[PDB]
């Protein structure tokens, strides 16, 4: 598996006009699963990750928008990524995305960083997107391989213990770290429970404690749910992603929280720019953001 | 004191959906410590 030549292909297109699609070779992207499946597995579910780095929100397959966000967060390894999940679905080029971040992943695996998403879920991407771009450009077969990669994914990371990063957000069950690490993969993800949450939740500044999320699925919370959570574990910040924001960046709960969303313009259907967090050796955070004419 | 902190706003990059990813618009600020 020629990692460099792969990654080569991918970035071909960063000085194409947007439209073209890079066809890898069905056994190179088998592989991209397969290695990244297993340098997953060797990490912990919990990443433990210092500073400084970059945090990207979702990306959803928009793939010229990802490599304009490298054109601006400097291109790996130029600096250090984390990445918080939901790569495929509803963009016209979740395969190139999903593609470049495993490739990436394989080459600087102390240096960048996947988070699972609720998209990264075959009952999610089945009917969202990835699925049918699968089945055209490839197979069936290759879409169950990316599955097999997806349940092995980390969930969560902690930043020089001090900012808490999931996809969607905080659980009720959440009372110890321990808990996250106890959680063995490869697992799909269950319709309730803690894994469930940390993809799946959303904040809320109209609930007081735990509340109904409509999304049919996981809980909305407070921000007094916020603000116990930091203290009893001793977190500045908690960051998200899991919602379209239109600054690509927004605060909750006096900043103890942080959503993030970076891909502009999103399914052409919104008014948002994208956004990532940098957090320098200090731990101050600044955002970056991408934003359309 | 190993502290979150958050630095002032930033000037983002400016960018055309129909131009290269190569070729941005407006440099977006870089963030220094
Ligand atoms: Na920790």
């Amino acid at each position: 598996l020629n990692i460099d030549s792969i990654i080569q292909r991918l970035l071909e297109v960063r000085g194409s006009k947007p439209g073209k699609n890079v066809q890898l070779q069905e056994n190179e992207i088998r592989g991209l699963c397969l290695k990244s499946r297993e340098i997953f597995l060797s990490q912990p579910i919990l990443l433990e990750l210092e500073a400084p780095l970059k945090i990207c929100g979702d990306i959803h397959g928009q793939y010229y928008d990802l490599l304009r966000l490298f054109e601006y967060g400097g291109f790996p390894p130029e600096s250090n990524y984390l990445f918080l999940g939901d790569y495929v679905d509803r963009g016209k080029q979740s395969l190139e995305t999903i593609c470049l971040l495993l490739a990436y992943k394989i080459k600087y695996p102390e240096n960048f960083f996947l988070l699972r998403g609720n998209h990264e879920c075959a009952s999610i991407n089945r009917i969202y997107g990835f699925y049918d771009e699968c089945k055209r450009r490839y197979n069936i077969k290759l879409w169950k391989t990316f599955t097999d990669c997806f349940n092995c994914l980390p969930i969560a990371a902690i930043v020089d213990e001090k900012i808490f990063c999931c996809h969607g957000g905080l659980s009720p069950d959440l009372q110890s770290m321990e808990q996250i690490r106890r959680i063995m993969r490869p697992t799909d993800v269950p319709d309730q429970g803690l894994l469930c949450d940390l993809l799946w939740s959303d904040p809320d500044k109209d609930v007081l404690g735990w509340g109904e999320n409509d999304r049919g699925v996981s809980f909305t919370f407070g921000a007094e749910v916020v603000a116990k959570f930091l203290h009893k574990h001793d977190l500045d910040l908690i960051c998200r992603a899991h919602q379209v924001v239109e600054d690509g960046y927004e605060f909750f709960a006096k900043r103890q929280l942080v959503t993030l969303f970076s891909a502009p313009n999103y399914c052409g259907e919104f008014d948002n720019a994208g956004a990532m967090m940098s957090v320098d050796e200090t731990l101050m955070c600044s955002f970056q953001i991408l934003k359309p004419a | 004191r190993r502290r979150v902190s958050f630095g002032g706003h930033l000037r983002p990059e400016l960018f055309d959906e129909n131009l290269p990813p190569n070729m941005p618009l407006k440099r977006g600020e870089a963030p220094t410590k």
